[PDB]
């Protein structure tokens, strides 16, 4: 189930169009089982980066590629799926959050962005990177204040589970009884470091907590 | 409140902004003789 | 999703603590070097060797030797656990040569508490990647210096 | 200066305008500076116009634009002022405007060397172009006074608040102008650091304005523009400046709050704010009583002052113990209005006894109602119940005496419909009579039960 | 003066025979504000039928007063032993023509003052208390014969179609449409006023504009006015037809008891109101590239770019004025070196890097910063595009220290 969910997760459409024939086929015998790795691996992910942990490391990386590389297909390609996730709305309260403090600059900004293409100004990709690196060191300036996350801020569908038919991951031998996920901690800690690694604490059906 | 016409809210903004600034400058560019 | 293996501290701050708890500085070696040549980065690879050299004689390499004694209830425990960190660190320094690891500083490397063993971690840079790279290319096939060395036996290695 | 005012209005005209340009050479700028005066003093006398006053418009523009690029700020202020006393009508704008004079109009704005005569000279021509045409503002000017506004607080500019009340105005009159040069944003982050009551209740009512009619709501976006006064409080870690120093970072936060605060009540006063702040679909409402559930305590203290206030009930006083907070919420306290200096018996008989009015409706109240309603719907009530059991000990009494406020306001003004099902709190009853529940937190609705009966009592006495 | 209120919710007995006439005398006292506050108190008894009679047989003079005069004189209108004495000199017949013309708007005036000092922090030049002011239309309908008079004008037509046909464009002819949104509610508080007001069938009028309306503060007007007619047991029950809520006790008793009334009426789901028509945002509808592989010294071992003739400060006045063509390879590759550093300084990515670029040329070439093209360039730039003010103050003063020897040379010859 877990690999599957990767590969199904993939950007490659040849991968992904493979991966869903393979898990339909196993929605059969076991439906349940497959709908809840999905929500589980959603919401996994989203945890491990913010939005505003994703602009930072995508701004970043884009700025390099301008300014270093001087290359202006390739900064777009960076930003596309950035601007992509909030066209589909905000789906917990810090997300919503950060769609009214920097929400106004980065669509704006998008704009200027799109006149470039067309117009072909330098002006206008200049304007444009007026309002992305504004955002970046307002950004640049809490990332140190983050320390703890609290699962109902970033995601309510993970503390709202109280029981599950998933493995605890990492954990399967078929000669052994299986293990499930029984619940998830209401609050979890980041390490200080330049990754900053999350620190998430389930809880086993036999009530050892992993 | 009935903050709507233009009438009201140019009165309040030119009087809000002399009344109360530390400052002695929109007591000397907000003159209403420049109308 | 990374799992988390208890009971286990990571080399670079377990060192930290006892020098700390000693009234040493963590740098003492690093302050030596500077202080004789300000510019140690810019050195030929011979002067560097003679301040690399003058280091490590003014100051006795013996931390981690006396750190897994006081951490001993007994002296049972004591050579049960230095036998398993000896055996291990040799595992690991020829599988990892083998492999091609590279980047082995001491905050990539885990010393278990309770029994003595050697972990390894961040396996980013293997076949031989560290050695090739253009900055500060790494020219060791594993980590072996004075401070573990000093730990396993007084006999050497 | 000698003042002829005896030859011809020509032989009087050409004097001063041919020392205006002089080559840079045989003439003083004390001269000029008497010279420009003279026209002024001129141009009261004989009106406005070509025919009498020697050359044509265009003529006297060119050399009155030799004046605002000499090195001495008394000629440029000088200059200003003749510049404003000869723009009457649109022709005339429209003739200065045709010469670009707004390229040097603008570089008068921001110069910041010692001469805050000559800006305030600049300003209040500024406000003549508008008053004159507001349709044919230079946008040359407008992104001069955007940057002295957007970027005037970190540089110590003390003229940043006088260029703030232009762009409001002139917001009123060309919004089209002001929102291509993001002008819009300005307003927004301003009213976010500023603290002062009078000041920020005008800004937001510009932006409101400009969501009431119909054909201006196509300047402002839909969920981005209007709420960000709501991040302060939204976002636990809110950085407004990316640029300042850390010793007053903890008083930044505070700052923040304050100015926030008044904001947010701003526009739950205001028709044009409380539409769009409660729309059907995803709105701030929802996601300022959504943060309230969350178990933080800056946040939730915080939240709790506003919603006294956005209603207009009185604080009660910091405490662990509701007794304590109880007696310091009845009308029938003391004020300092009553003693025998003051308003000896009538100002006391004011808000004890009840006024004579049975039938005559209150226009507050219905004003209450709505609010409240909208509260309701949003799931208020629901959100309260939560911090009585799940927070500090002098957080719980704030929000147990807030939701009695409600429920005897709840019972004298709504209509039966919305409070029939209002006073029997399901959420916080079953946490009550639940023995499944950890002990700890029953009691704690259990006992929020026997506090808030008790604040009813308060209420059936009356004033004494 | 302002001890005779406390004497007044007190509740002392036959107060309307020795104290009304104590506050008539109070009434032409010499102080303004002793004048003021007597009226206040004075409006207050007035609400009581007992009170309200012994003004009438005393007949005061209260024309000399202010609008609060006025006021308190209208409500004699609501008694038929007053209605008689005051339609015996002809002024009810004057009162209609001067609240049609003159001040029927000005009502919305003294709707919107009182709401403006109570919850703004306006203070036109502690929860208070915001009353309905005394409006004639709605004093005249509590006896038929007032009522008689004002379906004779046929008032109420003019009134109805201006609700049907609002026009919302101009800011002078929607005050208008709330001039007659507060003249229909006062007229639709009393039974005998429901009569003539329902009968034209616009009361569902107004609860279609309180629910759709492009202008949001004629939406929000809607809901006061919607109050005012459920001050009756008759008006209620039409708004219970149409989903509207309305409280049915008064207030004189604080614990009502389910089985006059207060003006207060809210919609049975409150999101029927705040729903809004989305409108689609307004937006919606070289050397650069050589520089960077060169280097400035290599290259020399027009140059405007948006250079026209209507946005320069010298070249405008060619034709309208008659100046004469500006004067002069070495020059032209200076301009873009300068230009294309101002565009890099528009990002503030590396503000240290361009601003140190442009003080070289300065030294190096102290005489390229002294051409009015140069700087007309320069300034049209820094208006299309945005730049932060500590950058946008560097540029327009490397130009201070200039001559402009062209300008002033031709400014002579053509004025002369
Ligand atoms: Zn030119």
């Amino acid at each position: 189930i877990y690999p599957l969910t990767v590969a199904s997760k993939s950007t490659t459409t040849a991968r992904h169009n493979a991966a869903n024939k393979i898990l339909k086929n196993m929605c059969e015998h076991s439906n349940t089982l497959v709908q809840q790795a999905m929500m589980v691996s959603e919401e996994l992910i989203r945890v491990a980066i913010l939005w505003h942990e994703m602009w930072h490391e995508g701004l970043e990386e884009a700025s390099r590629l301008y300014f270093g590389e001087r290359n202006v297909k390739g900064m777009f390609e960076v930003l596309e799926p950035l601007h992509a996730m909030m066209e589909r709305g905000p789906q917990t309260l810090k997300e919503t959050s950060f769609n009214q403090a920097y929400g106004r600059d980065l669509m704006e900004a998008q704009e200027w962005c799109r006149k470039y293409m067309k117009s072909g100004n330098v002006k206008d990709l200049t304007q444009a990177w007026d309002l992305y690196y504004h955002v970046f060191r307002r950004i640049s300036k809490q990332l140190p204040q983050l320390t703890s996350l609290e699962l109902q801020y970033v995601s309510p569908k993970l503390l709202m589970c109280r029981d599950l038919e998933l493995a605890v991951p990492g954990t399967y031998d078929p000669n052994q009884p299986i293990i499930r996920i029984q619940s998830i901690a209401p609050s979890l800690q980041v390490i200080t470091s330049k990754q900053r690694p999350r620190k998430l604490t389930l809880m086993g059906s036999n009530g050892h907590e992993f | 409140a009935f903050l709507d016409n233009p009438t009201i809210i140019l009165a309040h903004i030119r009087q809000s902004h002399v009344t109360s600034d530390d400052t002695g400058m929109c007591e000397m560019v907000l003159i209403d003789h420049d109308v | 999703l990374i799992g988390w293996v208890p009971h286990c501290d990571t080399l670079h701050a377990l060192i930290r603590d006892y020098r700390e708890k000693k009234k040493i500085l963590l740098n003492i070696e690093h302050r030596i070097m500077l202080r004789m040549a300000p510019d140690y980065d810019h050195l030929t690879l011979m002067q560097k060797v003679e301040v690399f050299e003058h280091a490590v004689n003014n100051t006795a390499g013996d931390d981690l030797a006396k750190l897994l004694w006081l951490k001993s209830p007994s002296s049972e425990v004591w050579f049960d656990r230095r036998t398993n960190y000896t055996r291990s660190l040799a595992v690991m320094s020829m599988v990892g040569y083998i492999l091609g690891l590279g980047d082995r500083h001491p905050s990539n490397l885990m010393l278990d508490r309770l029994s003595g063993k050697i972990l390894h971690i961040d396996f980013g840079d293997c076949f031989e990647v560290a050695m090739t790279r253009e900055k500060f290319p790494e020219k060791i096939p594993f980590r072996l210096t004075r401070m573990l060395t000093n730990a396993m036996e007084v006999t050497g290695l | 200066n000698v003042p002829l005012d005896l030859t011809r209005e020509p032989s009087d005209n050409l004097r001063e305008i041919l020392q205006n340009v002089a080559r840079l050479q045989g003439v003083s700028n004390m001269r000029k500076l008497g010279h420009l005066n003279n026209f002024t003093k001129l141009l009261c006398d004989i009106g406005h116009s070509e025919e009498k006053l020697g050359f044509h418009y265009e003529d006297i523009i060119i050399c009155l634009r030799l004046a605002l690029l000499n090195e001495a700020k008394e000629v440029r202020a000088a200059g200003l002022r003749a510049l404003r006393y000869l723009i009457q009508d649109s022709s005339i704008l429209q003739k200065v405007l045709k010469l670009k004079v707004d390229y040097l109009i603008a570089r008068c704005i921001d110069i910041q060397q010692s001469n805050e005569v000559e800006r305030t000279q600049a300003l209040r021509l500024v406000r003549k172009m508008i008053t004159v045409n507001a349709s044919l503002f230079p946008s040359s000017v407008t992104n001069s006074l955007i940057a002295v506004g957007n970027d005037g607080l970190q540089e110590r500019d003390r003229m940043v608040r006088a260029c703030i009340a232009i762009i409001c105005e002139l917001a009123l009159q060309n919004p089209e102008v002001v929102a291509l040069r993001g002008g819009l944003n300005t307003i927004l982050k301003n009213v976010i650091d500023c603290q002062l009551s009078r000041i920020n209740e005008a800004l937001i009512t510009t932006i409101l304005h400009l969501l009431n009619h119909p054909k201006t709501r196509q300047y402002v976006r839909a969920d981005v523009e209007l709420e960000r006064i709501l991040a302060p409080y939204t976002d636990f870690h809110y950085r407004h400046s990316p640029d300042t120093a850390e010793g007053q970072l903890k008083e930044d936060r505070e700052a923040r709050f304050l100015a926030s605060k008044m904001g947010i009540i701003a526009t739950f006063r205001s028709w044009a704010g409380i539409i769009n702040l409660c729309k059907p679909g995803n709105s701030g409402i929802q996601s300022l009583i959504g943060v309230l559930c969350i178990p933080n305590m800056e946040i939730r203290r915080g939240l709790l002052e506003v919603l006294y206030d956005i209603f207009r009930l009185p604080l009660p006083v910091v405490t662990e113990e509701f007794i304590e907070a109880l007696l310091s919420v009845d009308p029938g306290r003391f004020q300092d209005s009553w003693r025998l200096s003051d308003g000896f018996v009538a100002a006391e008989a004011k808000t004890i006894l009840p006024h004579r009015a049975r039938s005559r409706p209150d226009l507050m109240d219905n004003y209450l109602a709505l609010i409240l309603s909208a509260f309701i719907r949003n799931g208020l009530l629901e959100g309260l119940v939560e911090v009585i059991t799940n927070s500090d000990d002098h957080i719980s009494v704030r929000a147990t005496i807030l939701l009695g406020e409600l429920l005897h306001m709840a019972n004298t003004i709504l209509p039966h419909s919305h409070s029939h099902h209002l006073h029997c709190l399901p959420t916080l009853m079953n946490m009550a009579a639940s023995f499944d529940i950890p002990k700890e937190k029953r009691l704690r609705a259990s006992a929020a039960l026997n506090c808030l009966k008790r604040f009813h009592e308060m209420k059936k006495r009356g004033p004494k | 003066t302002k001890h005779l209120r406390v004497l007044l919710r007190a509740n002392v007995e036959f107060f309307n025979n020795w104290g009304i006439e104590l506050l008539v005398t109070q009434l032409h006292d010499k102080n303004k504000t002793i004048s003021s506050e007597a009226l206040d108190i004075l409006d207050e008894a007035c609400e009581d039928k007992a009170n309200l009679h012994a003004l009438i047989q005393m007949k005061p003079a209260l024309s000399h007063l202010g609008d609060k005069g006025l006021l308190l004189l209208l409500r004699f209108l609501s008694i038929p032993k007053g209605f008689s004495y005051l339609n015996e000199r002809g002024y009810v017949a004057k009162q209609l023509e001067k609240w049609h013309r003159e001040y029927n708007s000005k009502y919305v005036d003294l709707i919107e003052e009182q709401l403006n000092e109570a919850l703004t922090t306006y203070r036109k030049p502690q929860r208070p208390h915001v009353y309905l002011p005394i409006h004639l239309y709605g004093q005249l309908v509590h006896h038929k014969t007032g009522c008689h008079l004002l379906e004779v004008q046929n008032i109420i037509t003019e009134l109805c179609r201006n609700v049907r046909t609002p026009d919302l464009d101009k800011w002078e002819e929607i005050k208008k449409l709330k001039a007659s949104l507060w003249a229909l509610g006062n007229i639709g508080s009393s039974n005998w006023g429901l009569n003539l007001l329902q009968e034209e069938n616009v009361i569902p009028d107004i609860l279609k504009l309180a629910k759709q309306c492009e202008v949001l503060s004629i939406r929000g007007t809607c809901v006061y006015v919607l109050g005012l007619i459920a001050k009756t047991k008759q008006g209620c029950d039409i708004l219970k037809c149409h989903n509207w809520d309305a409280v049915r006790h008064s207030r004189k008793h604080l614990w009502p008891v389910v089985p006059d009334y207060i003006g207060l009426a809210l919609p049975v789901d409150i999101n029927d109101i705040f729903q809004v028509k989305d409108i689609p945002y307004f937006q919606t509808k070289s050397f650069h590239l050589l520089r960077q592989q060169m280097s400035l010294t290599e290259i020399m071992n027009t140059g405007l770019q948006e250079h026209t003739d209507d946005n320069c400060l010298y070249c405008v006045c060619i034709e309208i004025l008659g100046f004469q063509p500006s004067n002069q390879m070495c020059r032209i590759l200076l301009r873009k070196e300068v230009l294309r550093l101002v565009i890099n300084l528009s990002s503030s990515v590396s503000t240290k890097c361009h601003e140190t670029g442009l003080l070289t040329i300065k030294e190096k070439y102290p005489q390229t910063f002294d051409d009015i093209c140069l700087y007309s360039e320069v300034s049209h730039l820094l208006s299309h595009c945005t730049f932060r003010l500590p950058c946008r103050r560097f540029i327009q003063e490397l130009f201070q220290d200039v001559q402009f020897l062209q300008m002033h040379e031709e400014a002579e010859a053509v004025l002369a």
